[PDB]
RNA sequence: GCUAAACCUAGCCCCAAACCCCACCUUACUACCAGACAACCUUAGCCAAACCAUUUACAUAAAGUAUAGGCGAUA
RNA sequence: GCUACCUAAGAACAGCUAAAAGAGCACACCCGUCUAUGUAGCAAAAUAGUGGGAAGAUUUAUAGGUAGAGGCGACAAACCUA
RNA sequence: CCUCCGCAUAAGCCUGCGUCAGAUACUGACAAUUAACAGCCCAAUAUCUACAAUCAACCAACAAGUCAUUAUUACCCUCACUGUCAACCCAACACAGGCAUGCUCAUAAGGAAAGGUUAAAAAAAGUAAAAGGAACUCGGCAAAUCUUACCCC
């Protein structure tokens, strides 16, 4: 079944007159009038193109080409790619392990009371209103509004304990930072151009988290496979790329190392907004190119198990829910499936408050639910604050 | 000018000049209180608010800030003794804001 | 149907009608690591950070100065807090609404069937400042609650139309970036960047090299004087109810190059002819001519970085409230 | 009239297509068929009725994972999206048809027959005779046209010569080429038969405008007519 | 239902009032969001003389001799302008001589003609 | 300056502003084109001049002060336009043998009535131009009923003509 | 009740009556020829 | 004595002779972008036949003749 | 451009009872049961009161489509510019 | 004293109670509505786009739903044009009718039912009514009250 009907298909040219056909004679068309008419044969217009370079009326070439046309097909991962196997095919096209629960030693660093923000659970109570009810003059924000908003407050927030922790001064938060990553899984090609969301970027790298041992214990680790779904669905196949490893900044830039990637859902409609899998996969994922563009930039483009493992970590939000990650990229070999694998510690589905009451909800003319949040989860904010707090 | 074809501009040609100016203008009496700055002009109705300003500061050698245009609605309602319409012609009006105080 | 007043306008000699839209007279002047920072900043959004999409000036302005502004404050924020605890609890905002409903003067209906027929100037100013702080607690005021300056404030001899002014009839709002409860109501600096249009190059080729200035003085004015109504009307004082101490704000405006730095002190709602007929109070704009932050930025390097405009910077963010 | 099909799109895709109502309108403007017009409008799920389609630069049986079963507001069935390699696309959901399933699709003729399992398409040879079979094609390669509604499922009768006998839900017997697919079991939302409407209005949300008030006679072929069942419909 | 009112811009729903012009020339193009680019070279520029100095004032002194209208004939310029030359370099490629094969190359081509006034 | 605009202040409120003689074509023909370009400024000056004082004695509910000298003004600038057209036609048939500057065709319109089709300035070629082929430069068959018919009532009102000029003739040889 | 059928858009009456339209068909162009051998100061709408 | 009354030429009728700057098909009167779309095909009916149904007109002389025709109206 | 039906993409539906309702009371809104007036009228079908529906098969703005040997029709031989 | 309204946008109309002078909300002349609001857009070739909305969180569904890009190639060097008035439109009218939307939910906005007099009939609208309470009438129509039960379709 072919898709695509006729009456919708471009109208095929009329038959051509039968003066063309007759060899020796030439036909007389309306070529010479400059217009149509009915009575005359229709010319036969040589095939025109502008002396001239027209922006705005310009045409690409064909596609073949395109001087970055290759055959070898690369699978891209952008900002808006949705795995269909999720975390599954984030760690097979990764080659991570992945730990249930964030580290001890970022876990820790909030179990300390000093560390403790002064009010933390009023304040991030007033930054969880702000965003979703005070933010605008509109009754009823949107995602697109208060989840940027509420992922701003909350680093803020954070950033106000630069107090207790000088070390916080070597850090910053860029926006519109976009970093390209490629690498080889089992003969295939795989790019990950991460943009979107900020980076947070240090003026020093994370401490390692695993351990060499625990680094070698990987190796046991079998990677789950899928079968028949092929860790490449959701790719963007492409051949017409250029295969280059880009961390997104000039040499020599400040604040060079990669901290955090805070990563938003803000899309207003279900349907545009990542399912919480497919999140955590691009967690994953971009996690993963920036810890590879470090690598990359400072061991080279050789395959080897890193002497130095890069760590990165990443927040994923949608504004209410929450997904922690930190990779431990240990390997820059990754075509080989055996081996020394990366490995990132996720906490996933971990949210801020259970629902936000943007007005008063009446029941015969009695208040059944305040304004304000419910279900508020401190410990989502403890270990926002944890993993800001990491290398400080 | 007005009246004349222009000739059709493609992508890196020459720029457009034109030698005798067929744009006349009225400069007129406010209607309503208007800023000391500001000037009142009809205008030929094919004359753009950069072709004033052009006009003004390369023919009377006046520096101008801000040029603003209104196209005013001739009335149609007079009548001959026909019954037929007598249209009032529009004409464009344009308030020229000059410059250096 | 009311007047809608922009801060930042292509209007001719808009702050004196700025000026005398709000009753206020403007008074000329004021009443490392940071180092380290602004150029790393400029730096960080003018060559280190890769564009994967070129940049064509008329985008220059939103993806390089934005950001640019952004960072600094965002930053100056953190590095200052230790030196400012105020501003340490303070909420950070980008591109957060400012709406100001006011009424100044009065008209009597020209033409229609409600000529002759007195009707208030009403006046809506709806900014979006790039960045702005809101704190809890109120600042000092600058000068005291009536200061008699000899200035006068100016004047308009004909409507407000003829400043290109246009009137629209839509929701009156008033609005200090937050709602009414959040507690973070005062106002304590808010940080604009001027749009492409108002550009000091397509000034200086309009023939609008005078205006360069009453542009940055007009948006100062009018933003300032909006946030700082909003946050006095959500207090609770207005025209009937004048404000009993100054509501101070602070400003900084800046074309990406070059900032001016603006402070604004409410001393009166009461605007109105009723209420304005025997009112002796007056609100203040302190103002600063325009200095260029740095000379050029070539590849990897800033040219004559201004110490002095990142101190001015800094010491708006260190003023703190009482 | 400027009537333009909405149809108009080429390229498959799992994205539900804006359709476009005709409320029984021909492409000239008039009525050609009643009873239709308005109804919840609806958007259009490109189904893969061609269940054994080899992706590109693949060739031979291939499996599939069913993602999910969905309703389809166009169909009487329900259907699937059923993943395989690196493509998704939409298939008619069989009666017992989960997500997570595993589908099979091949076009090997085996001198035995297949152990049938509902869901996967085999071709009609490989099919033990008596088995319950869906999206059946008139042609090899043509793709499904038969059994494809709610429940309905034909039954594979024989296999003389090269030629398979089908005896469709209407009872009426098609031979086609053994070559032809048609996948196993029947097809899904088998309770279809047994919904009820309730109230006009939800008549009128599936788009279905009220019968013509004018009354009319009830000629020679309103009694029941009792026929022999038709011939065989060949395609060989 | 007036048919007999010239259509203008200021008639009609939004659309036909902001598509409906004037007659003023197009100064540039419309790009994505609206936004107008305006091309230089498409702005006619006056090039307005240096009038200092200049002697003709705009009315004409009632004291001047009248004389006959002769209009300017392609004839009459070639006398004026080519005939000498002509006629030397016949006593002693018509390029040499003024005569120009085809328009094209020149800024200013005389047929199509391709400036304004 | 915008003084320019207006007549000389001491010419200001004068009954009667006494003004020289427009020029003549035959004068202008005499001047050189940079010295017709300068002329075409000045008159264009003394032409805004005096439509601001037209208006504003409009305005004032005054008569204009000598208004023969606008109409002079206009006569001048006539003159130099024909001047310079002239001599652009010369060259331009010299040149090129093109009596028209712009380019057209005669040809029949939808209606049947022949026209001369000024073309247009285009960047793509005609066969390509969709609005151009949509515009139709034939008549078809059933046109030309109604072209006989035009030709009738044109017939028509000719014989009306002629015939009425010879009543009134004849009319005017009795009475004489 | 009856009486005001007319309710006016530009955009139906030049879409209805317009030259474009009455140019589309042989009949309107027969319509239009009609009006200019009338004489009629309105061709179209 | 008020409404009013008149008025002669504006033109028209029939013949002869004679053949008769710019804008605009898009929403016409709209400076400036990839078209493809192109016309031809018996007139009918009223009416007459006292209905209606086949049928019923569209220089001179031969001649309203030969012929046609519900062999009749008529042609 | 009314009206019958349809197509595209929009909008409206307070409050109370109930609870995911072609649910009840009842605004806006749609309609037009009964009465009075009007009958060259305010109106070539209206006014006042009264009344039916008013989250739906609802109402409605915009643009488009179907044309008379026809269209459209929850058939009233309805409606298709009084 | 009234307030159905009113103010704006849309649509429609097109200068249609602004000034001056003449007449007798008319005629002639003069003036006016200034863009930020709105309209007027988008370089190609492929390639993406299962997961409604409903405070979107539970639940709950059916009628199954308005909202998304990437890859490469081109490209900045330059804020035009048009609407902006009114007491307004469709109904032959300064027509008690028709007329979408946002706010105001009775108004800060908008308006005047009485040309003056008398207080006859008949007529219209309304209010009050002794005792009775459907005896009126085709019928409880209308009005007043808030009110049961049984039948056809
Ligand atoms: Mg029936
Ligand atoms: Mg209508
Ligand atoms: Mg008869
Ligand atoms: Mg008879
Ligand atoms: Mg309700
Ligand atoms: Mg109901
Ligand atoms: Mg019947
Ligand atoms: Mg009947
Ligand atoms: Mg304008
Ligand atoms: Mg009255
Ligand atoms: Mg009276
Ligand atoms: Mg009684
Ligand atoms: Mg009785
Ligand atoms: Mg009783
Ligand atoms: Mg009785
Ligand atoms: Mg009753």
């Amino acid at each position: 079944y072919e898709w695509g009907v006729r009456s919708t298909r471009k109208s095929e040219p009329p038959p051509l007159d039968r003066v063309y056909e007759i060899p020796g004679l030439e036909p007389i068309t309306f070529a010479g009038k400059m217009h149509f008419v009915p009575w005359l044969a229709r010319p036969i217009f040589p095939p025109w193109d502008r002396g001239y370079k027209d922006p705005r009326f310009y045409r690409s070439p064909p596609l073949h080409e395109h001087p970055l046309y290759k055959d070898q097909a690369c699978y891209i991962f952008h900002h808006r790619c949705r795995l269909l196997e999720g975390v599954k095919q984030a760690l097979w096209l990764t080659k991570t392990k992945l730990i249930e629960g964030l580290p001890e030693k970022v876990l820790s660093l909030v179990d300390d009371p000093r560390n403790h923000i002064e009010n933390q659970d009023e304040c991030v109570l007033n930054v969880i209103s702000h965003a979703r009810l005070w933010q605008t003059t509109e009754e009823i924000p949107k995602r697109e509004t208060y989840c940027p908003v509420i992922v701003d407050n909350l680093i803020q927030l954070c950033k106000s304990q630069i107090l207790k922790h000088p070390s916080l001064a070597r850090r910053i938060c860029v926006q519109n930072s976009t970093f390209s990553a490629t690498w080889n899984r089992e003969s295939l090609l795989l790019q990950v151009r991460g943009s979107g969301g900020a980076r947070l970027s240090t003026k020093d790298p994370l401490p390692t988290i695993a351990s060499r041992e625990e680094i070698e214990a990987t190796k046991n680790h079998v990677l789950e496979t899928f079968y028949p779904i092929s860790p490449i669905i959701d790719l963007h196949e492409c051949n017409i790329y250029d295969v280059k490893n880009d961390t997104g900044f000039q040499e020599g830039y400040p604040y060079p190392y990669p901290h955090t990637l805070y990563l938003l859902d803000k899309a207003n409609l279900r349907p545009h907004r990542l399912q919480p899998d497919q999140l955590r996969a691009k967690m994953i994922l971009f996690a993963f190119g920036s810890a590879l563009a470090q690598a990359r930039l400072l061991y080279g483009n050789d395959a080897k198990v890193l002497e130095q493992p890069v760590v990165v970590q990443s927040v994923g939000t949608d504004g209410r829910v929450f997904h922690f990650l930190v990779f431990q990229l240990n390997t820059t070999d990754l075509d080989c499936n055996e081996g020394v694998k990366n490995l990132a510690w996720v906490d996933s589905d971990q949210l801020l408050y259970q629902h936000f009451w943007c007005l008063p909800v009446i029941k015969k003319r009695v208040v059944v639910e305040p304004v304000g949040p419910v279900g508020f989860k401190p410990e989502t904010f403890r270990k926002f604050l944890a993993l800001y707090l990491h290398g400080a | 000018a007005r009246n004349v074809v222009y000739p059709l501009y493609r992508l890196g040609g020459p720029q457009l000049r034109v030698f005798r100016t067929n744009f006349f203008i009225q400069l007129v009496r406010p209607g309503v209180a208007q800023p000391e700055d500001t000037v009142q002009f009809r205008i030929p109705m094919e004359m753009t608010r950069v072709d004033l300003r052009n006009y003004l500061e390369g023919i009377y050698n006046v520096p101008v800030a801000a040029v603003r245009t209104r196209v005013q609605h001739g009335s149609n309602k007079r009548r001959d003794h026909r019954n037929v319409r007598i249209k009032k012609p529009d004409y464009k009006v344009a308030y020229v804001q000059l410059a250096h105080g | 149907m009311k007047y809608m007043v922009y801060p930042q306008t292509f209007a001719l000699n808009a702050d004196r009608w700025y000026q005398y839209f709000t009753k206020t007279v403007f008074l000329s002047g004021l009443p490392a690591a940071l180092r380290a920072v602004a150029c790393d900043c400029l730096l960080q959004e003018h060559f280190y950070l890769r564009r994967r999409r070129r940049v064509h000036r008329y985008e220059e302005s939103e993806v390089i100065s934005l950001p640019f502004l952004d960072q600094l404050v965002s930053t100056l924020v953190g590095l200052l807090s230790p030196h400012n605890p105020a501003l340490a609890a303070a909420a950070l905002d980008y591109r957060c609404p400012v709406h100001f409903y006011w009424v100044r003067g009065e008209e009597i209906i020209p033409r229609g069937h409600r000529r002759g027929r007195i009707d208030d100037l009403r006046y809506q100013i709806d900014d979006k400042p790039n960045n702005q702080i809101r704190i809890s607690k109120q600042l000092a005021e600058f000068v005291p609650l009536d200061y008699s300056v000899p200035i006068e404030i100016p004047t308009i001899k004909c409507k407000p139309d003829k400043l290109p002014l246009f009137k629209r009839q839509y929701e009156n709002h008033i609005f200090v970036g937050s709602k009414t409860a959040d507690p973070c109501c005062y106002g304590h600096t808010q940080f604009h960047l001027l749009p492409d249009k108002l550009r000091r190059e397509r000034l200086l080729r309009q023939n609008c090299a005078d205006q360069i200035e009453v542009v940055f003085r007009a948006n100062a004015i009018a933003s300032l004087f909006a946030w700082t109504g909003a946050q006095a009307m959500y207090q609770g004082f207005w025209s009937e109810a004048d404000v009993t101490r100054p509501f101070v704000s602070q400003a900084v405006i800046t074309d990406g190059k070059y900032f001016s730095f603006f402070c604004y002190q409410l001393n009166t709602l009461a605007l109105t002819t009723q209420a304005d007929q025997n009112n002796p109070r007056k609100n203040i704009c302190w103002g600063t001519q325009s200095k260029p932050l740095y000379e050029t930025i070539e590849d990897n390097d800033v040219k004559g970085f201004n110490d002095d405009v990142l101190l001015q910077i800094v010491h708006f963010l260190l003023n703190r409230p009482k | 009239a400027n009537f333009v099909s909405w149809k108009s799109r080429t390229k498959y895709t799992i994205t539900p297509v804006k359709m476009r109502k005709s409320g029984g309108r021909d492409h000239t403007g008039r009525i050609r068929v009643h009873g239709i017009g308005g109804g919840h409008k609806q958007r259009y799920r490109m189904i893969d009725f061609l269940r054994f389609r080899p992706e590109e630069t693949k060739s031979g049986p291939f499996e599939e994972k069913v993602i999910q079963v969905r309703y389809d507001p166009c169909r009487s069935a329900d259907i699937a999206l059923v993943a395989g390699g690196s493509r998704k696309r939409w298939i008619i959901a069989t009666e017992n048809m989960q997500a997570g399933d595993t589908i099979l699709n091949s076009n090997h003729i085996g001198r035995m027959a297949v152990a049938a399992r509902e869901g996967d398409a085999h071709p009609l040879g490989a099919l033990p005779v008596g088995t319950l079979i869906n999206n059946v094609e008139s042609e090899p390669g043509r793709g499904a046209q038969y059994i494809r509604a709610a429940g309905t499922c034909g039954v594979l009768l024989r296999k003389v010569n090269g030629t398979a006998i089908i005896q469709l839900p209407s009872k009426r017997q098609m031979q086609v080429l053994e070559t032809c697919v048609a996948t196993v079991g029947r097809v899904s939302n088998v309770d279809h038969n047994k919904r009820v409407i309730g109230k006009a209005g939800r008549n009128r949300w599936l788009g279905k405008r009220p019968n013509s008030g004018r009354w009319h006679r009830k000629g020679g072929w309103a009694g029941r007519k009792i026929r022999p069942l038709p011939p065989m419909k060949s395609y060989v | 239902a007036d048919r007999m009112s010239k259509w203008t811009s200021k008639r009609g729903p939004r659309s036909f009032r902001g598509r409906k012009g004037r007659g003023a020339k197009g100064i540039g193009f419309l790009t994505s969001g609206w936004r107008f680019v305006q091309i230089k070279e498409m702005v006619p520029e006056f090039v307005v003389p240096d009038l200092t100095g200049f002697k003709l004032k705009p009315y004409v002194s009632y004291l001047a001799p009248e004389s006959e209208e002769t209009p300017l004939t392609a004839a009459q310029l070639f006398s004026e302008a080519v005939a000498p030359a002509i006629e030397k370099d016949f006593k002693d490629n018509l390029e040499k001589y003024g005569f120009e094969p085809t328009q094209e190359g020149k800024l200013f081509q005389l047929y199509p003609r391709n400036f304004l006034r | 300056g915008l003084e320019e605009f207006f007549d000389d202040p001491k010419n200001w409120g004068q009954e009667k502003v006494k003004s020289g003689a427009a020029w003549t074509c035959q004068q202008l023909r005499n001047k050189s084109n940079e010295d017709l370009h300068k002329l075409w400024y000045v008159l264009l000056k003394e032409r805004n001049m005096l439509l601001t004082l037209e208006q504003e004695a409009k305005r004032q509910r005054l008569p204009m002060p000598s208004p023969e000298r606008l109409d002079k003004v206009v006569d001048s600038m006539d003159a130099l336009d024909k001047v310079v057209q002239e001599r652009e036609d010369a060259l331009r048939l010299l040149q090129t043998g093109q009596e028209r500057a712009r380019p057209g065709a005669w040809r029949r319109d939808i209606f049947g009535r022949i026209i001369w089709h000024k073309f247009k300035q285009w960047v793509i070629p005609w066969h390509l131009n969709k609005r151009y082929n949509r515009k139709r430069f034939f008549a078809l068959p059933y046109v030309d009923h109604f072209l006989r018919l035009e030709r009738e009532k044109r017939a028509r009102i000719k014989a009306r003509k002629e015939n009425l000029e010879r009543k009134k003739a004849k009319i005017l040889l009795k009475k004489f | 009740a009856r009486g005001n059928e007319y309710q006016p858009s530009n955009i139906k009456r030049k879409n209805k009556h317009g030259w474009v339209r009455r140019l589309s068909t042989p009949a309107g162009v027969q319509v239009i020829l009609r009006r200019m051998l009338k004489g009629r100061k309105s061709l179209s709408h």
